Formats: structure tokens, C-alpha cells, sequence
């Protein structure tokens, strides 16, 4: 059990000091992040090696996947305008 | 231009549309290029200083008219993310984000439309408040 | 970006800090990027800002003196070359 | 004088032909590459599909793990391996290199191949709310979902009812989400 | 209902609905006073790895309101290959 | 007419207009850059 | 680097993370090969001298933040139990 | 002008036969999908 005093002003809990961006008063004050020793909060196992971990890297290689597939489109359109360019140059060469 | 009488181009606009900006400035003094001998090009970037560190972006950070969001940036941009957020909309506002070798956060715009930058982009990319507005710069080349 | 050294402005700041205290930049009292913060970029403004101070009289950045052919109201004002001591105007590799 | 313009403009086309080739062949090399990190992709979403059960021990999700690992180095290891004579494509620094194509100075085509790298790819964004203890008819709205507009969702009940719950809002999220690329889902325990 | 693993009581809800119970269910059971009316949190996910802007009508009923603490973070491939942080890992969904 | 169907999210069909920029900016080039011994002759300027 | 002016690389983090360590330095050296001549890799081993005895490690025996325990191990490491568990944790640490 | 023309309609019909080719799969899809639903429904009548 962890009991807030009061919401107002909580540093004993989050991590709200001056120094952090999510001083009170100035946005971002509802996403601090929990402090160790006042909770009990412990890491995780690495990566792929727990369910919820499992389910969050299939999400992350979806973003991958898309994208790679993102970036190669860009390689691609650049090329087919390359070999447009390279049939009218050949042509415009012959002619001149 | 000719040494009797003076040369005339129609107005250009300028600011941030597909046929506005610097390129469409280019082509209407490239076309008219064997009756003056000026030919002309454009480069359009806007490069930060101090290469970069790690902040955020306002929540309506908005680029070329084009809303993106807030976007959290590690110290030397390590995710990325600034850069593919800034990408995922190239094609609609012009705009191609890159990071530089020196880590500097590099917008270039191809065709020369002009970046102009709304929102607050967060002071630690390096691009200043004096840069939001930018629509790049001409070169001519005489060759007399 | 006129000369691939430091960025030149028209500002009316007598240094930095005080660029930094004015209202405008990301670098106010209230922000997080003051100075003496962590943050430390006023050495990263330093390297890579040129601050002219009045627009009228700039010679600490362009050649720009009596001797010189571009003295401010003698003509050729807007042609004066960049002070390499100013910004950090390197030369390039030779040629092609 | 015509000859000799004509002449200069004859060999500078053929000259850009040649650059021309180049470009292509540096292109189609950072394609033909970026086809193995594709794959090794799917393998990774794969793997992490065959974790994702609960009939795998600790023991075994850890050699998924250590499967994936090496796979990961094996892609970055291409993204920082591919190379034409020394410019890295698949890095990073790949940015606005020019390809002088034109009989005049400056037409030219322009290559910025982005990076695709392991540390910079897959960027997905996560968000979980405190534990709510109230109730009440809610009305989401993604603000900018597409760069122009909002996007407001339809009233969902919430309190104890089948149709009602985090479990009817998830489906209301999840039916919108090709458009605002944001499913959702829930966890609903009361643990003492 | 079940029994963890350390002993403590566990009321999940499969197609989330919500758990409120009525009466005095016995303190040495182990659910405090608190945690009578309980309806779960969200979770979203996104897949580009900028904030999501939620701003609805009645927001303190999902636990997103203008007064709960919310956790959001991004994380790449490389990121996930290595142990998950404590806040990473409430964002991803656990640790309900 | 590839990206005039829908089975195709917004994604592809921004692979498509990306791709009909680089297109469209060779046609561009195409016009500019024709020309004889500095006539530009595909671009308006080659009248009477 | 080339003969005018300097080259400034990005400040890389070393200590233990993920995304960290001599191998994001060679990365982001190699990284910059055709401009600056220079690549470079790295080798981060720890070997110990006179060989090996018998002995225990301490109840906190831990390595890249992860503890591992007490490992009663023989005088030539007979069991082999020493290597076992420290490559029992090879994936989440980095360490073989 | 005519060739050309034709050489479009054919290049056309040729990409619209894919959007074809395409909307069956989303409907073929959408079909066989529904074949589980209506075995379960029967179930459950059974059940009742
Ligand atoms: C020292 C500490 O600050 C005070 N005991 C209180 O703490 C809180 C806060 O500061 O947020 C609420 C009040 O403002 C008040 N300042
Ligand atoms: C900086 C550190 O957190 C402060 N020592 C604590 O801050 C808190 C808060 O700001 O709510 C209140 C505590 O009394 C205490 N002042
Ligand atoms: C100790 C003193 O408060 C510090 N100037 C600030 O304190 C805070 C906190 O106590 O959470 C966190 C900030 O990062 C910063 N360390
Ligand atoms: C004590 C508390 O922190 C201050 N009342 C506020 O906290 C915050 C921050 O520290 O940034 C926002 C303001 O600057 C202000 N200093
Ligand atoms: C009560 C205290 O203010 C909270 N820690 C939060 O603070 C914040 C902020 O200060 O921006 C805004 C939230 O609505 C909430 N009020
Ligand atoms: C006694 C209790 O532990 C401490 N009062 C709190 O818990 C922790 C710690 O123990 O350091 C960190 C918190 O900021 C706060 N100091
Ligand atoms: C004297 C002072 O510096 C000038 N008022 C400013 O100088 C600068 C510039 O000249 O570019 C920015 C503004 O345009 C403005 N003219
Ligand atoms: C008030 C204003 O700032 C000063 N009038 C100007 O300041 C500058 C500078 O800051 O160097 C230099 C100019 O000569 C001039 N002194
Ligand atoms: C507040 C005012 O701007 C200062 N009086 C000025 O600040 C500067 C500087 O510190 O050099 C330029 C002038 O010298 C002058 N000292
Ligand atoms: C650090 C504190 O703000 C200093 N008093 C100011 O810092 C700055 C500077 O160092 O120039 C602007 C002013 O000159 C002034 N000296
Ligand atoms: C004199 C000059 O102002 C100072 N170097 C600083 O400038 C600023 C401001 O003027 O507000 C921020 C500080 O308050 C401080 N006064
Ligand atoms: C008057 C004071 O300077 C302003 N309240 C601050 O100014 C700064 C800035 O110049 O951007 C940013 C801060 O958030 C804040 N707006
Ligand atoms: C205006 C000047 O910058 C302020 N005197 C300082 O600003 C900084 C910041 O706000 O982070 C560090 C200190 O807080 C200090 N208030
Ligand atoms: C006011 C001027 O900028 C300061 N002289 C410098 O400011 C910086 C910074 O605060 O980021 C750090 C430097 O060491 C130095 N103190
Ligand atoms: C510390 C303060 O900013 C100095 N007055 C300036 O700082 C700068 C820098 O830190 O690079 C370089 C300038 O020559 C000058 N020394
Ligand atoms: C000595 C030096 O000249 C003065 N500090 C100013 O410099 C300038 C110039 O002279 O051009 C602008 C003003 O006229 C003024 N004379
Ligand atoms: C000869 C050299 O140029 C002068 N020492 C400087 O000239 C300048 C200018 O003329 O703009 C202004 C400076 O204050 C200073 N007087
Ligand atoms: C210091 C500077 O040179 C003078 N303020 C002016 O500079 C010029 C020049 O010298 O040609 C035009 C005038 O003659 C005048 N001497
Ligand atoms: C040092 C003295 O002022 C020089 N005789 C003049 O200085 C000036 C300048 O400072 O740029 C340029 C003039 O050509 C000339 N070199
Ligand atoms: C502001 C100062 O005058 C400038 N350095 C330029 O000066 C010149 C000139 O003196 O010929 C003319 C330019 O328009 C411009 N005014
Ligand atoms: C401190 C700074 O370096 C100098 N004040 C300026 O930078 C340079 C140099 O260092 O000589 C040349 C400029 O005219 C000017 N003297
Ligand atoms: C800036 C933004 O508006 C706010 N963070 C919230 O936005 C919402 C919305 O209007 O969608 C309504 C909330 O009350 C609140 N105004
Ligand atoms: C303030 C307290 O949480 C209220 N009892 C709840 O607040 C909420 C909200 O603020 O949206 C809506 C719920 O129906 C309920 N009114």
C-alpha cells in the first residue's frame, strides 16, 4: 500500500522535481514516471521472453516490416524515373 | 539584358505550393535562357546547429501547412522517429528530413516549394526560431 | 546557408545569453533549455551562431572597412565578403 | 560553331548516360539488399508469434530470444555492410546525392535512401491509462488522426452490462483501425 | 475468480466488463476498500511512434481523464532486444 | 487506375502518389531541358 | 580529416545498455568510411590470470545489473557450472 | 492519336483486370470466413 497525500503535491511518489519536464503547472504532469523505492516497481525479462513482451514485438516488427516497405518504395520510384530519363537521353543523343 | 533595352519576366509566386517557391522561379528564368545567357537553380534546406540533442515537439507542430504532433526525440535522435515522422508525409508537404554526418537534422525540399515550420519543433534539434520561415536560395551563372 | 560556418542573423542582442533570456527563442526562464540547466547548449550556440548586433555597422563579420571597396554608403554595400575570424568559412577541395 | 555546340552536347549526353547506368546500379543494389531484411523480418514477427503461447516455458521463450537476437545483428549487419566502393547505402548517409543526367549544368535526379538500420526501424508507440474505478457514458476523439481533421468515436457504455465495458470500447477502437492506425485492447483483474 | 501464485486473490474479468461488488466482501481477503469499483484500463498502441492526441467528452471513466496518470513511450527493435524498463513495460501492458 | 481500387489502404496509395511525383517531375524535366543549341524547344518559348 | 578542417562524430553513450558500448562507437565510425578513411571495430573481452582454482562467488554475484547468485565451482571449473550459469543469462546481458 | 489512345484502353483494362482479380480475394475471403460463423450459430441452436 502505497498511499498520495494529496495530488496536488506528490514527489515522494512520480518523479515531479523541478528538474524533470513534468514539473506541475507546466504540462506533462500526468505522465510522470512511478519512483522505485516509493513503489516496488522491477524491470521485466528481456524482450520476446514474456507473453506481453511477445505480443508487443510482433506489433514492433509489423512497424518494421512496414517500414522497410515504406523506404524501398522510394528506392523504386527514384529508379523508374532514372530509366526514363536514360530512354529519352538515348534517344535526344542519336538525334543530335 | 541585350545591351539596348532591359528584360522582364512575369511575376512568381513564392510561397509554399506546388507551383510557387524557388523552382518555380528556376524554370521561368531557365526557359528564357538564350536571350539573356542567365541560367538559374535553386537549393532549398534548412540545417540546424548544435547537431542535436534530446526534446520534444509542440502538440500542433505543423510543417508546409500539414499537421504531424508531438514526436519525443532521444539525445542523438537514436530512434529515428524524428525522421520518419517528419518523412511519413513528404509527398504531401515537399519536405525530405535527413540527419547530416555531424548529426545536424537536415530539411531539404526537392522541387524548392520552401519549408516554413509552425509549431514549436523544440529547441534541441537545433533548428532555430529565426529558421521556421525559409524558402531557400537562387544561383544564377552568366557566362560572359 | 551563407557560408557553411556558424548561422549569421540581424538580431539586436548584445550576446548569447541575453539572445537566450529574450522572449521568442526556446531558451526563456520558463522553458526548460535555460541557461545553467544541464543542457548546455550555450556552447552549442556558441559554436554555430553569429549575432550582428545593428545592421547599420557590421564590421566584425563582412570586410567592411574604410580602406575596403565596400565601405557602407559608398556602394557595393550588399557584395562585402564574410570575415573568416567571424564564421568558420573554410575552403573547399580544389576543382572538380 | 553549331557543330562544335552540338558536338559538346552529344558527348555530354553520352556521358550521362553512363551516369545513368551508375544510378541504376547503385539503386538496384540497395533494393536486391533490402529484400533479406525483409524476409528476416517476417521471421522475426514469426518467432514472436510462436512465443506468444502459453505452452513455452521461460527456458524455451529464451531461445526464441536468442534466435532473434542474432537475426537482428544479421539485418543491422547488412544495413552497415551494403556498399558500392566505400558510400554506405543502407545506413543513413545515402542523403541528396545528385546524379548529373542533362547536356546543361545542374538536371540532375536526387538519392536519399533512408535508414534501416535495427536502432532506428521499428518505432511503434505505446499508451495505458490509470486503473479507471468509474463509470459513465465516453466519447473518445484521436485529434489529427490524419494531419487535417479529428475523429470522433460514438458514445460507449461502460459500467457492468454485456454490451457495456472497456471490452465494447476495445471493439469500437479496433473496428476504426486501418484509418487511425491505433487498435486497442484491455486488461480488466481486481488483484489484492 | 483464482489464486495467484504468492497467495493473493484474483478477480479477472475475460470479456471486460468490469468488476463491482456490492457487499462487504471481507477484508483479509486482501482487496482493499478501494478497489470496489474497478472497471480496467486501456491500452492502445499505435504504430509510428508519435503521442496520440486523445482528448474525448467524459475521459475519467476509461482512466484517461484530466486527473490519471497515463504512462506512453516508444520503443524500436533494438530497444526491445534488451531487458524491458519498468515503464516501458506498464505502457506495453503489464502489470495491470 | 492501380490505386483507384479499395483494396488498398492509405499507405499504398501514398506509394503511388509518390511514385507519380518522381514521374511527373521527369515529364517536367523532359520539357526543360529538351533543346537545340540553348532554344529551349519543349517548353512555350519555340512560337513563330 | 581531409585536409582543411576537422571532424566532429556524435556523442555516443558507452556504459552498459543495449544500445550502447564500443560496438555503437565502430557503428557510428564505420558509418563515415568515405569521407574520413577511417573505420574501425572493437574487442571486449575479460580474461583472467592464473588460470583458475576454487573457489565461490558472493549470494549478490551479478553482471550487467543482472544477479545471478552463489556458484560453488571446482579447481579447473570440473563441473563446468560456473560457465553454465553465467551463459545462463547470455541473451539478456551480452556476455559469453 | 488513335494508337495512342488505344494503347492507354489496353494498358488500362489490363490494370483494371487486377482490381478484378483483387476484389475477389477480398470477397472470396469475406465468404469462406462466414462458413464458421453459420456452423456455430447451428451449435448453438442445438445447445439451446
Ligand atoms: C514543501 C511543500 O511544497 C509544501 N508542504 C506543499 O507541497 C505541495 C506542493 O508544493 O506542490 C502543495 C503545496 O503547494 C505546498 N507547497
Ligand atoms: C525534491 C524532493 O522531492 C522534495 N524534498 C520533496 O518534494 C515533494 C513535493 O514536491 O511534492 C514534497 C516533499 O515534502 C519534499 N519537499
Ligand atoms: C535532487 C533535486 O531535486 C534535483 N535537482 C531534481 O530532483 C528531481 C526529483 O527529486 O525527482 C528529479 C530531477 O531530475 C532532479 N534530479
Ligand atoms: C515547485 C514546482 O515545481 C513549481 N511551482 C513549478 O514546477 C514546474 C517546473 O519545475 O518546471 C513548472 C514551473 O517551472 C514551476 N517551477
Ligand atoms: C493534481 C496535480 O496537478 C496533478 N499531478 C496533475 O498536474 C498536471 C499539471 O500540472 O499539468 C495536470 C493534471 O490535470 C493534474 N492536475
Ligand atoms: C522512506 C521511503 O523509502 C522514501 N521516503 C521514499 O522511497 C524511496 C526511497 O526510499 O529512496 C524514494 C522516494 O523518493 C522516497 N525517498
Ligand atoms: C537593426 C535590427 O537588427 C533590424 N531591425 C533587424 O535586423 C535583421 C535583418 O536585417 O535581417 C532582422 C530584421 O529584418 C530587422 N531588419
Ligand atoms: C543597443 C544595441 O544593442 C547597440 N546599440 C548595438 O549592439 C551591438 C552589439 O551587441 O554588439 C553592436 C552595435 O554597435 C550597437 N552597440
Ligand atoms: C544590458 C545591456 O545589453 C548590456 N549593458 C550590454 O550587454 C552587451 C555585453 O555584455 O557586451 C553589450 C554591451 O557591452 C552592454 N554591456
Ligand atoms: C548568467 C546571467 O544571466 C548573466 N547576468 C547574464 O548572462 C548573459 C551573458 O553572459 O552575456 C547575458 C548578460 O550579459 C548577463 N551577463
Ligand atoms: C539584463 C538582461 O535582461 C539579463 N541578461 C537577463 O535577460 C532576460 C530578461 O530580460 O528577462 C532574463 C533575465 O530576467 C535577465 N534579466
Ligand atoms: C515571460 C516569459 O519569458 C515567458 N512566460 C516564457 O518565455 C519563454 C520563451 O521565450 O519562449 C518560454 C516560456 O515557456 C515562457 N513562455
Ligand atoms: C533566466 C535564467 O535562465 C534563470 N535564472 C535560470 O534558468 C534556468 C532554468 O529555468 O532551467 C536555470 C535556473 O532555474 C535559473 N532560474
Ligand atoms: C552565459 C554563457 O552562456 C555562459 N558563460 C556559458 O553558458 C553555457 C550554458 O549554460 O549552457 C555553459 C558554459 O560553460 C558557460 N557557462
Ligand atoms: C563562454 C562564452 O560563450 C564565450 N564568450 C564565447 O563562447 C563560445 C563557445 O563557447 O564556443 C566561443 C566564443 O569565442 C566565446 N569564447
Ligand atoms: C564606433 C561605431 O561606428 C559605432 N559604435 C556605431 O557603428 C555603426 C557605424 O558607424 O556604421 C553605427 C553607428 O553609426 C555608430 N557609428
Ligand atoms: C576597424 C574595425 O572595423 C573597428 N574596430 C570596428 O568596426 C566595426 C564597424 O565599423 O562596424 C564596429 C566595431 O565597434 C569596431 N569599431
Ligand atoms: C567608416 C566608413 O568608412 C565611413 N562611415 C564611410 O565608409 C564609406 C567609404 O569609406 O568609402 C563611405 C564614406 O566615404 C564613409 N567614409
Ligand atoms: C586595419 C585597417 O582598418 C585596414 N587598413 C583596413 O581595415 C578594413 C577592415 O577591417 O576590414 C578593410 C580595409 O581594406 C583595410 N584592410
Ligand atoms: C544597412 C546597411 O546600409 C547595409 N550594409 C547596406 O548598405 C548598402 C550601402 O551602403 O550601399 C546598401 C544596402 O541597401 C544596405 N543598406
Ligand atoms: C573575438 C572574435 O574572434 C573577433 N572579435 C572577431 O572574429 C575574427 C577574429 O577573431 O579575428 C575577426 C573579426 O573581425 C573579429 N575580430
Ligand atoms: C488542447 C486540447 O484541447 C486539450 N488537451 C483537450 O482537448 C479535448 C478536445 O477538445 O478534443 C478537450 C479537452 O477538454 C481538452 N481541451
Ligand atoms: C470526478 C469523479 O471522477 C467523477 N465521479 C467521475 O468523473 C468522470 C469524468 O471526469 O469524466 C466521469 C464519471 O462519470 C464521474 N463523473
Amino acid at each position: 500500500i502505497q498511499i498520495i497525500s494529496s495530488a496536488a503535491s506528490m514527489s515522494n511518489t512520480y518523479v515531479v522535481s523541478a528538474g524533470s519536464g513534468f514539473s506541475s503547472g507546466s504540462g506533462n504532469s500526468q505522465f510522470a514516471a512511478l519512483k522505485t523505492t516509493a513503489a516496488n516497481t522491477t524491470d521485466e525479462t528481456a524482450g520476446v521472453t514474456t507473453l506481453k513482451g511477445a505480443m508487443a514485438v510482433m506489433d514492433i516488427a509489423e512497424t518494421a516490416i512496414t517500414n522497410l516497405d515504406q523506404i524501398r518504395a522510394d528506392i523504386a520510384s527514384i529508379q523508374n524515373q532514372v530509366t526514363s530519363t536514360i530512354n529519352n537521353i538515348t534517344v535526344t543523343q542519336v538525334n543530335v | 539584358y541585350n545591351g539596348i533595352e532591359d528584360f522582364k519576366f512575369d511575376n512568381v509566386v513564392i510561397s509554399t505550393s506546388v507551383g510557387t517557391g524557388l523552382g518555380a522561379l528556376a524554370e521561368e528564368i531557365n526557359k528564357s535562357a538564350d536571350k539573356t545567357g542567365v541560367r538559374a537553380t535553386y537549393d532549398v534546406k534548412t540545417t540546424g546547429v548544435y547537431a542535436i540533442k534530446e526534446g520534444t515537439t509542440s502538440q500542433d507542430f505543423a510543417i508546409n501547412g500539414v499537421t504531424i504532433g508531438k514526436i519525443e526525440y532521444k539525445d542523438g535522435d537514436g530512434n529515428g522517429s524524428l525522421i520518419s515522422a517528419i518523412n511519413a508525409v513528404k509527398d504531401t508537404t515537399g519536405v525530405q528530413a535527413s540527419k547530416d554526418e555531424n548529426g545536424k537534422l537536415v530539411l531539404t525540399s526537392a522541387d524548392g516549394r520552401g519549408i516554413k515550420i509552425t509549431g514549436d519543433i523544440g529547441v534541441g534539434s537545433g533548428i532555430l526560431a529565426n529558421q521556421k520561415e525559409n524558402y531557400g536560395r537562387l544561383s544564377l551563372v552568366k557566362n560572359d | 546557408y551563407k557560408g557553411g560556418g556558424k548561422f549569421v542573423f540581424t538580431q539586436n542582442v548584445s550576446s548569447i545569453s541575453a539572445f537566450m533570456s529574450a522572449q521568442g527563442s526556446g531558451f526563456s526562464r520558463g522553458s526548460g533549455f535555460s541557461v545553467g540547466s544541464g543542457k548546455n547548449l550555450s556552447v552549442g550556440l556558441s559554436q554555430g551562431i553569429q549575432i550582428i548586433s545593428s545592421a547599420a555597422s557590421m564590421s566584425n563579420t563582412y570586410v567592411v572597412s574604410a580602406g575596403s571597396g565596400f565601405s557602407s554608403g559608398s556602394g557595393n554595400s550588399q557584395f562585402a565578403a564574410l570575415k573568416t575570424t567571424a564564421a568558420n568559412t573554410t575552403d573547399e577541395t580544389a576543382g572538380v | 560553331a553549331i557543330a562544335d555546340s552540338l558536338r559538346s552536347q552529344a558527348n555530354t549526353l553520352g556521358q550521362a548516360i553512363s551516369n545513368g547506368n551508375d544510378a541504376l546500379g547503385i539503386l538496384q543494389t540497395a533494393d536486391k539488399a533490402m529484400d533479406e531484411q525483409l524476409k528476416i523480418l517476417d521471421t522475426i514477427k514469426t518467432k514472436a508469434t510462436q512465443a506468444a503461447q502459453d505452452g513455452q516455458s521461460l527456458k524455451t521463450r529464451t531461445m526464441l530470444q536468442a534466435d532473434i537476437n542474432k537475426l537482428m545483428e544479421e539485418l543491422d549487419n547488412i544495413a552497415n555492410t551494403t556498399s558500392f566502393n566505400g558510400k554506405q547505402l543502407l545506413s543513413g548517409n545515402f542523403t541528396n546525392q545528385e546524379f548529373q543526367i542533362g547536356a546543361s549544368s545542374n538536371q540532375t535526379v536526387k538519392a536519399t535512401i533512408g535508414a534501416t538500420q535495427s536502432s532506428k526501424i521499428g518505432v511503434t508507440r505505446f499508451e495505458t491509462g490509470a486503473q479507471s474505478f468509474t463509470s459513465g457514458v465516453v466519447g473518445l476523439t484521436i485529434k489529427n488522426y490524419n494531419g487535417i481533421e479529428d475523429f470522433k468515436f460514438d458514445n460507449v457504455v461502460i459500467s457492468t452490462s454485456v454490451g457495456t465495458g472497456l471490452g465494447a470500447l476495445a471493439e469500437e477502437i479496433n473496428k476504426s483501425a486501418d484509418k487511425t492506425g491505433v487498435r486497442a485492447t484491455y486488461d480488466v483483474k481486481t488483484t489484492g | 475468480a483464482s489464486k495467484d501464485e504468492n497467495g493473493k486473490l484474483v478477480l479477472t474479468s475475460a470479456d471486460g466488463r468490469g468488476i463491482k461488488i456490492t457487499g462487504d466482501i471481507g477484508v483479509g481477503s486482501g482487496i482493499l476498500a478501494n478497489q470496489k469499483e474497478n472497471y480496467g484500463r486501456l491500452s492502445l498502441v499505435k504504430n509510428d511512434g508519435r503521442d496520440i492526441n486523445i482528448s474525448g467528452t467524459n475521459l475519467s471513466a476509461i482512466g484517461m481523464g484530466t486527473t490519471d496518470m497515463i504512462s506512453q513511450s516508444s520503443v524500436s527493435l533494438r530497444e526491445s532486444k534488451g531487458q524491458i524498463s519498468a515503464t516501458n513495460a506498464d505502457a506495453m501492458g503489464f502489470n495491470s
